[PDB]
RNA sequence: AUUUGACCUCAAAUCAGGUAGGACUACGCGCUGAACUCAAUAAGCGCAGGAAAAGAAAAUAACCAUGAUUCCCUCAGUAACGGUGAAGCGGGAAAAGCUCAAAUUUGAAAUCUGGCAACAUUUCUUUUGUUGUCCGAGUUGUAAUUUCAA
RNA sequence: AUUGGAUAUGCCAUAUAAAGCGCUUUCGAAGAGUCGAGUUGUUUGCAGCUCUAAAUGGGUGGUCAUCUAA
RNA sequence: GGACAUGGGUUAGUCGAUCCUAAGAGAUAGGGAAGCUCCGUAUGAAAAUCGAAAGGG
RNA sequence: CAGAAGAAUCAUCGAAUCUUUGAACGCACAUUGCGCCUUUGGGACCAAAGGCAUGCCUGUUUGAGUGUCAU
């Protein structure tokens, strides 16, 4: 008798929180323009921070700042 | 079912080559720790989900 | 004597200063990338000599149309019939069927994967 | 049903002429008669200020004549500008004075006909801003203000200020303490 | 593998030719892979796989300079040939417009600055 | 200078041509948008004399509010959220009637060059100074959080500091 | 007048909501 | 008649060029706000920066007078209120002052964005400007002088 | 390889100008639904609402002293 | 052995989804709210979309 | 391990690439669903490249107005 869905897989936060009836996402928010987070969820908040993944831009800009953000081809 | 979407199949695929052993060269492999797998689900036990 | 709708103003294309992208892109689904490997698994090797057929493995972006041309531009065998699906691990399997003219096996041998 | 914009723009004029107008904006709507209207333009066609490229040839003319070897007459022209002719007024410099009759804010032009009463200076109300505009070379002039013109001009001067005198004050004259509008 | 220097002193057809042979080259590779090669085959993959990278970056290079020389001395140029420091840096204000002064403080400046002084012990 | 006279009539809201003029700009505002446009200032002393220069760059807004927290507050806040690239100046009351009243808030587009260009309004282009309406900077933000200089006008005392000595 | 005796013959039956309080 | 040109208002454009969103939040500024003085706390909402805010008196004082703001010791657990709880002065850390509106340049809008063409300059072919020309903004006031210490 | 500021040195600028100082035989413009009052609400301060200012005036402290808000 | 290990296996113009819409959800123009946002969707505008692998095809 | 052999799973890092998404931006998305504009290529169709979100500001163009006017 247990056969039917109340959530899918979310398309921003690729997790199983999508409601289907409702259509927002319980971990997220989506389609809300804003992340979901609530400061009672310490625990939630750092599970989904920044640093929990690639950081691939921000890399980036750091090593970008340590040398002043120089542009063009040494000698 | 025989009714699945792309994305659901998709999702399926990678989840069917998590679960796959180990090369054991890469066991063999000095400094290194990683000598079984501790991510081996079977279909029966727990879902995906 | 009623439904005020609006004037026609006249519709002026973009005339921009600057392309907004400095460099085209080339084409990003070329044949090269659209042919990955062909099968040579006993299935696929039955159907070589069986049905003058080949099973490629193609990208996952490929369709019936880009196999065909595919094909025809690394190969200048003549296909008449695509079949693709995608296999339970998520990678794209076509069955290109050849025209009677070309045969299967010597499109293998000179491809080299017999 | 037509737009918002014009449903509007029509409403408001209705309820300009329609709604109980103190005398102080009723005496705008009373304007000068056409043809002093005309004279007066034509009389300010001629000491209308100099155009920029004007302006700028002769700078440069007067540039060039100093440098290579070398002052000029006096301006004259229709004073401009709100605070110019209030100041204007205030040093009963002016000679005539032009409002137009439409200004978008209407307190920019209601002290008017009570300061150049207060100092006896000739003052006519006439119609739309954008023709003192193009005297003046603008796109919206607010008041124009006559203080010096050529000696043979003086004459006719003297006498469109006598003009303006009878179909200004000399008619009308009571708008000013009548409650207009209604 | 191809030396990057000679790539960037060759044509850009050459280089599309070199490119198109490289991926034929390529594929015939990795077909000897399923079909069972030898080890030189298998490492040989990696460096034809780096020498088509290489020819890539020589030619997306060419068309940048190119494109730089195109659009040098103007106003607008492509967003990509603009500079990316930070949106905040791109946002903020300019040197130039940051020592704007008024003819007032021009005039402060000109006859009253910090002057130069010393005490005597 | 005409602002003087301008001033001294702003001061008397109760004379018969301020009020006649009151309630047909209110009426014309009513059925103009609750936020719109004004190209040019309904009160230009008040405009010039809160910063407002004739230069472009300097933008107005006209909105109604209504009446029953600050009113003028409210109007900046609701101003500087629906034109996001723009920061609010200042902003004055121009009109009301039983329920609305009227402000017209003064905006800068730090954007432009003009205003880039300008070292006497350059200030507000520095990002300290973004949704200023928004952290209670403005005028009438200072004066509805209390800023002042006087005995008139919290942390010092939950907090019981521990030297090192003692 | 027309224009507004036609809008007041509509409102009194397709705008009639007014009503305002919606707690 | 009606055609022509202005100004005002309002539109439309995949028009030219820009800008806002979202994330982090320890510190900062606001709105809002309980319950078991709790507490202007926690939660909720908005908004920034490297600091934020505050800041050059519509300030203290009743002295031989002090002199922007911020922070620290002290005042002091005092005044005050009915357990809450300052501030002036005094000693230090740091110091820096200023800008507009309100008056005519009226013998001259002297002001400014943008388009076009050159000249340049660069953390940089990626940056920032200069001049000339055109259009526009602008007299419903942009420049210079003035901010009460004057 | 960059620069930050000064020193020496070269070249342009255009001052027919601008500014500081002592006197007046002079005038001295100064921020409004804002201050303020009554009432209700929040912890004097702030807000809602009725009403609504002045120009040696207005605010603050016990005629005087000190400041000059919006 | 359905467990473990190594591999192979799902081929569509005609079968379904995709198309349409029902109950319903909801963008937009406007109106509120200190605000995240609520009403409004045929509505006083210079003109939708989603929703059925058992419905229609 | 095999393997060839300016090497390297080296460091630095100013030049580039950066797939599908996400404030996410052609419309939608429990759908590898549905489009439109420009150009090019292929042997009507297909493919490729470049584009099409919203609000606001400055300017440009076209308008709309029995709104005010001048001939
Ligand atoms: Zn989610």
């Amino acid at each position: 008798m247990r056969h039917n869905k109340s959530h899918t897989i979310c398309r921003r936060c690729g997790k199983r929180s999508f409601h289907i009836q409702k259509s927002t996402c319980a971990c997220c928010g989506y389609p809300a323009a804003k992340t979901r987070s609530y400061n009672w969820g310490a625990k939630a908040k750092r599970r989904r921070t920044t640093g929990t993944g690639r950081m691939s831009y921000l890399k980036k800009v750091h090593r970008s700042f340590k040398n002043g953000f120089r542009s063009g081809k040494p000698a | 079912p025989s009714h699945k979407s792309f994305r659901t199949k998709q999702k399926l695929a990678k989840a069917a080559r998590q679960n796959r052993p180990i090369p054991q060269w890469i066991r063999l492999r000095t400094g290194n720790t990683v000598h079984y797998n501790m991510k081996r689900r079977h279909w029966r036990r727990t879902k995906l989900n | 004597s009623t439904t005020f709708r609006r004037p026609k103003t006249l519709q002026l294309s973009r005339k921009p200063k600057y392309a907004r992208k400095s460099v085209a892109h080339a084409p990003r689904l070329d044949e090269y990338k659209i042919i990955v490997n062909p099968i040579n698994s006993e299935s696929a090797m039955k159907k070589i000599e069986d049905d003058n057929t080949l099973v490629f493995h193609v990208h996952l972006k490929a369709n019936k149309f880009t196999i065909k041309e595919a094909v025809r531009k690394l190969y200048s065998v003549e296909p008449v019939k695509i079949n693709t699906l995608i296999r339970p691990n998520g990678t794209k399997k076509a069955f290109v069927k050849l025209s009677a003219d070309a045969d299967a096996l010597d499109v293998a041998n000179r491809i080299g994967f017999l | 049903k037509w737009p918002e914009y014009i449903r509007l723009q029509r409403r408001r004029k209705i309820l300009n002429l329609r709604l109980k107008v103190p005398p102080a904006i009723a005496q705008f709507q009373k304007t000068l008669d056409k043809n002093t209207a005309t004279q007066v333009f034509k009389l300010l066609n001629k000491y209308r200020p100099e155009t920029a490229a004007e302006k700028k040839q002769r700078l440069v003319a007067e540039a060039e004549a100093v440098a290579n070897g070398k002052v000029s007459k006096k301006p004259y022209n229709v004073k401009y500008g709100l605070n110019h002719v209030v100041a204007l007024i205030e040093a009963k410099k002016a000679k005539l004075v032009l409002i137009a009759s439409d200004v978008d804010p209407i307190e920019l032009v209601v002290f008017l006909p009570a300061l150049c009463k207060k100092m006896g200076v000739p003052y006519a109300i006439v119609k739309n801003k954008a023709r003192l505009g193009t005297v003046i070379h603008q796109k919206t002039a607010a008041v124009l203000a006559v203080t010096e013109v050529r000696e043979e001009d003086k004459n006719e001067l003297a006498s469109i200020v006598s003009a303006v005198d009878a179909n200004f004050s000399a008619k009308y004259d009571e708008s000013r303490r009548k409650w207009g509008g209604g | 593998a191809l030396k990057t220097f000679e790539l960037r002193k060759q044509s850009q057809e050459n280089l599309a030719e070199q490119l198109q042979e490289l991926r034929q080259e390529l594929a015939s590779l990795r077909v000897q892979k399923i079909a069972g090669g030898s080890g030189s085959k298998l490492s040989k993959i990696k460096t034809t796989r780096k020498d088509i990278a290489r020819i890539l970056t020589v030619i997306n290079e060419s068309n940048r300079l190119a494109a730089r020389e195109a659009y040098k001395n103007k106003k607008y140029i492509p967003l990509d040939l603009r500079q990316k420091k930070t949106r905040a840096i791109r946002r903020a204000l300019t040197p130039y417009e940051q020592s704007r002064k008024t003819l007032k403080q021009i005039k402060k400046e000109r006859y009253f600055p910090l002057r130069k002084y010393a005490l005597k012990a | 200078g005409a602002y003087k006279y301008l001033e001294e009539l702003a001061k008397k809201k109760q004379s018969d041509v301020n009020l006649f003029l009151s309630r047909v700009r209110a009426w014309e505002y009513r059925q103009m948008n609750v936020i719109h446009r004004a190209s040019r200032p309904s009160r230009p002393d008040k405009a010039r004399r809160l910063g407002y220069k004739a230069k472009q760059g300097y933008v107005i807004y006209r909105i109604r509010v209504r009446r029953g927290r600050s009113a003028r507050c409210t109007a900046e806040e609701r101003v500087g959220r629906y034109c996001s690239n723009l920061r609010v100046l200042n902003s004055y009351w121009v009109n009301q009637d039983a329920t609305y009243k009227f402000f017209e808030v003064i905006l800068v587009d730090p954007s432009h060059k003009a205003i880039r260009r300008d070292p006497r309004i350059n200030w507000i282009v520095n990002p300290v100074h973004k949704h200023r309406e928004s952290r209670g900077l403005t005028s009438i933000g200072k004066k509805s959080r209390g800023i002042g200089k006087g005995h008139r006008f919290w942390l010092r005392h939950n907090t019981l500091s521990l030297r090192r000595y003692r | 007048d027309s224009m507004y005796s036609d809008y007041t013959k509509r409102k009194a039956e397709s705008d009639v909501k007014y009503r305002v309080k919606k707690a």
